[PDB]
RNA sequence: UUAGCCGGUCCUAAGCGACAGCUUAACUGCGUAUACAGUACCUCGUUUCGCGAAAGGGAAUCGGGUUAAUAUUCCCGAGCCAGGACGUGGAUACUGUACGGUAACGUAAGUGAACUCCUCGACGCAGGCAGGUGCUCCGGGAAGCGUUGUCUUUGCUUUUUAACAGCCACCCUGGAAUCAGUUUAGCUGGAGAUAGGGUUAGCUGGCUGGUAGAGCACCUUGGAAGGUGUCCGGUGCGCUCCUGACUGCCCUUGAAAAGAGGAGGGAAAGUUGUUAUUUACACCCCUGGCCGUACCA
RNA sequence: UAACUUCGGGAAAAGGAUUGGCUCUGAGGGCUGGAACAGCUAACUCAGAACUGGAGCGGACAAGGGGAAUCCGACUGUUUAAUUAAAACAAAGC
RNA sequence: UUUACUUAUUCCGUUAAGUUGAGACUCAUGCUCUGCAUGUGUUUUGGUU
């Protein structure tokens, strides 16, 4: 039986307008408005979801402390980790072959 | 009287191009002192759909050489070209699929995209999908060069000018045909509103001068002189020679 | 809105001093008691099941502290 | 010969010390805990920063410091390298009797600040050489 | 069971637009929608994500190609000759 | 016709006004051209101002009560957000910013200037599949109600719980063909599968707080006072909206900016005490302007 | 279930038979303790038989008339707001 | 009538960053230690600067 009104200003069925069916300590079904789904960081250049950090509103990031929006590594917070090994295994490989020839380049 | 849609279409307004989402207009890197005295290390890092074309274009990261941050340049994607793939842009680079060498290393018998009419031009010629430009031969100096256009035609062109090796991607996108109406009209969607054209005999002695007369035939010749003003030249301008080739 | 879980945390919330009044609900189902301290951003209230505990821990509560209400 | 020893400079890989060069110290092939081959890395968390001529000298002193870690660290996070620590600081000198047990670990750190700082500086080798390839590649940050 | 004689993938088309066209199509919608061998990875893993560009699912690596076929036969051409141009120039 | 939380306000879209100038007798028309932080001393410096969305983007609110006519705006109760902050008590360092786990990552806290890179904001359509909210439905228990010439352990109504707050793909071991795992559909695997043990994401999931004092359904004394009850389970290709991972389609590949955050970098400070980092470590304190808000649709 | 066909269609081509009520029978799941058994139990979906009726039964509502040929346009799409929806416009292909 | 100059005039590009003519720094085809030069130097990996 029992059907329901938009509640906010804007009475389109939008993005931003998502709304959720409850019942009240009433006995009254009622809306609320919840809004969009909140896409959790994709991080390059891999662009995998990360572990440890949770899907909110940008705003909301805010809030949470700072423990909670990173992971205690390098390169933390933006990074697959598994990227990350890829960075050190270049960057010890580069140096190590560059260094190689600049011994060899005293004769 | 009455303006023809031939006429309307320079006055702009809604014969204008639907550019809103197309992604960048595309280029070579604009000519820097690494690019001609030694290279610059490209890296492919996208490759892109830009709709109203049927090109891909990759977009490169070079690192800028005077300050610390990191420039992106967007160019038209020569084929076999992937994303991971270091291109080398400049004078002192090898003459490799991706690479932009100015024309006089590149030696005859090259095939060339995305070539620059004059020098620091930014890449004019051979730019649709599937062509190129081939190059024929030099001069004594260097200093000029002759190439083969995707028409036929043959270009000098100065020397110090550049262009990336290889074809563009893409290749060979009209071998199909459209089946249907709505495929030709989600091809001028997203580029100006040229569709559907109305045949100009079908229409009134007023919007045409063609049409007019109980039966729907032209009257006088199709074919039209270079000297005739705005709102004559339809049909066949200027034309040497009419009929079916051979 | 929130809870407190133990009687270490329940002897200091009420002794803070912007701690206003102790509404104190009891229910028959058998004698199920809440206390609840208003404070200041938070409303803290504390289970406890035996009614002879609860009854001890009334004279445990300050007597300058201000309020108490009950219902009965 | 196994590429881990007893006296060998590494890269680590993965966790917290991610791109922080050690020297491995012991190794073992599991326990009742641990059911893999792990080594115990006593490395570089914070490397001593640069330097210049022209700072006073007081301030000198301090950039030098190092920050040290102790980890048992598995043997396929640790990345083996060419140099090799073995005959220059005596690694196995460097507390076996403490680790984790007794939370003596706080202990052990203090006990790296000395040797390492005193390596850094004066690192020359005794006799004969001169720098050493080894030390002087611990002292740089591993640039990603 | 095979469930048509001849047309194939475009039974979609129905009984329009007219045969010698449906078969130009049935020639070419063949080759786009096969997975192609990747170069990278080695898996035959690749699909056209649109014209021009194609995607080693495995890999996740993007590359340029044709239309309809990762590599045409003209850019196989030019792959040839500008590895013996480099060669000769030495 | 009562607002920090409902909107406008702020951002930019298609576009539109003006700056430098350039045209024209002006009216007009064009308009991205330009010299536009550490009293005094340096060292940096490329974008020009504004308008343009009451369906796009975006700080934060919910329950019950109330008036002849207003309510997420009044009242009672329970919260949250932006800006700025005292105080008591905890963490950390004092030759220099916390620890734990093999790891994925973790916990009451856990400094980070210039400059740079990255993420969110941020995005198509169709298809089925799984899960969830609300609705609809079946049965037991307790209230009141209806029918009763006849039968009917019977038919109907009520049995509710808000925002807010706490707790419940990836790594290690290992090494796969007699190939194995797996979906409705296909896919996945020596660029490391099955399996065993972990870590992490989540919804509109569960339990407690909020919270029965409220709301609802009944009963008895006044001529408004006081009571009981509000319990326990199912069902589905069901209907609704939402999420999730998939599959397909394109010569169609599906906005921007404000704003919030991360990282790389290591500039600064701090010498066992009035220190100094914490202004979202916990608690405590202060302020929130302007306009719309009746009613028809 | 035909001519014809661009082999996709034509096609619901054409042409027939059955259906209600009542009483039964068979087939199709899930969860527990270890040759497959023993307990507890939940869906609306098909198939078939008997009996019964003024031969009725998709009982109201809802719901294609069909076939053989010719002319034009291939098809979907568009159009003279208030006398013209077509054989006109467009269309892919050339 | 043909073809030289560059400052009028014209067109393009840049965040107006490396132009003109001399010079050496490294190894290198290699000749003579220093020579005219012909000459190049980042190109081995989705690091970093």
């Amino acid at each position: 039986a029992p059907r329901l009104v938009y509640r906010r200003h804007n009475h389109y069925a939008t993005g931003s307008n998502r709304v959720r069916r409850v019942r009240t300590p009433g006995a009254k079904v009622v809306f609320h408005n919840v809004g969009k789904q909140p896409s959790r960081p994709k991080c390059g250049n891999c662009h995998r979801a990360l572990p440890g950090i949770p899907a909110v509103a940008p705003h909301r990031l805010r809030l949470l402390k700072k423990r909670e929006r990173t992971v205690h590594r390098a390169y933390g917070g933006s990074r697959c980790h598994a990227c990350v090994r890829e960075r050190i295994v270049r960057a010890f490989l580069v140096e190590e072959q560059k260094c190689v020839k600049q011994v060899l380049q005293v004769k | 009287g009455r303006v023809i849609r031939a006429q309307r279409k320079g006055r702009g307004s809604v014969f204008r191009a639907h550019t809103h989402k197309r992604k960048g207009e595309a280029k070579l890197r604009p000519l820097d002192f690494a690019e001609r005295r030694g290279y610059i290390k490209g890296l492919v890092k996208d490759i892109l759909h830009d709709p109203g074309r049927g090109a891909p274009l990759a977009e490169v990261s070079f690192r800028d050489a005077y300050r610390y941050k990191l420039n992106k340049q967007r160019m038209v994607a020569v084929e076999g070209m992937y994303t991971g793939q270091f291109i080398y842009c400049g004078k002192n680079a090898a003459l490799t699929i991706g690479n932009i060498l100015p024309l006089n290393k590149m030696p005859e018998g090259t095939v060339v995209s995305n070539v620059e009419e004059k020098a620091g031009d930014r890449g004019t010629l051979a730019r649709t999908s599937g062509t190129y430009a081939t190059i024929v031969g030099h001069s004594d100096d260097g200093s000029k060069t002759r190439i083969r256009l995707p028409s036929g035609a043959r270009k000098t062109v100065s020397g110090y000018s550049r262009g990336m090796v290889g074809i563009v991607a893409g290749g060979g996108r009209i071998d199909k045909p459209m089946l249907k109406a709505g495929n030709a009209y989600h091809k001028y969607k997203v580029k100006r509103n040229c569709w559907p054209k109305v045949r100009g005999v079908a229409m009134n002695p007023v919007e045409h001068p063609h049409g007019g007369g109980n039966h729907q035939h032209i009257g006088h010749p199709s074919t039209v002189s270079r000297m005739a003003a705005p709102g004559q030249k339809v049909g066949l301008i200027a034309a040497r020679r009419t009929g079916l080739l051979r | 809105a929130k809870e407190i879980r133990d009687l270490r945390k329940f002897l200091l919330t009420a002794r803070r001093p912007d701690a206003k009044r102790v509404t104190i609900v009891r229910q028959h189902k058998s004698t199920v008691t809440k206390f609840k301290i208003r404070c200041s951003r938070y409303l803290y209230t504390f289970v406890v099941e035996d009614r002879e505990k609860a009854q001890k821990l009334e004279g445990s509560l300050p007597p300058s502290l201000e309020k108490v209400s009950i219902p009965g | 010969v196994k590429l881990l020893k007893s006296g060998r400079v590494v890269v680590v890989l993965n966790g917290r010390h991610a791109g922080k060069k050690g020297v491995v110290v012991n190794t073992w092939e599991g326990s009742k805990e641990r059911q893999f081959a792990f080594c115990l890395v006593a490395g570089i968390e914070k490397a001593p920063l640069k330097v210049h001529k022209k700072m006073p000298a007081k301030k000198i002193e301090k950039r030098m410091r190092v920050k040290p870690f102790l980890k048992y660290i598995n043997v396929n996070h640790l990345m083996p390298t060419r140099y090799t620590v073995s005959s220059d600081m005596d690694v196995k000198t460097m507390p076996e009797d403490a680790m984790r047990t007794v939370d003596d670990r706080k202990a052990a750190k203090k006990g790296l600040k000395k040797i390492f700082y005193e390596k850094f500086t004066n690192p020359v080798n005794e006799k004969v050489g001169k720098v050493s390839k080894d030390l002087l590649f611990l002292r740089k940050k591993l640039r990603f | 069971a095979k469930r048509t004689k001849k047309v194939g993938v475009v039974g979609k088309y129905g009984t329009r637009y007219g045969a010698s066209l449906r078969k130009q199509v049935k020639k070419i919608e063949l080759q786009q929608h096969a997975k192609y061998s990747c170069p990278f990875c080695g898996k035959m893993a690749t699909k056209r994500q649109a014209v021009g560009i194609w995607k080693c699912r495995g890999c996740s690596k993007v590359m340029t190609g044709g239309a309809w076929t990762l590599q045409t036969a003209a850019a196989a051409t030019v792959r040839s000759t500008v590895a013996r141009l480099r060669k000769q120039a030495g």
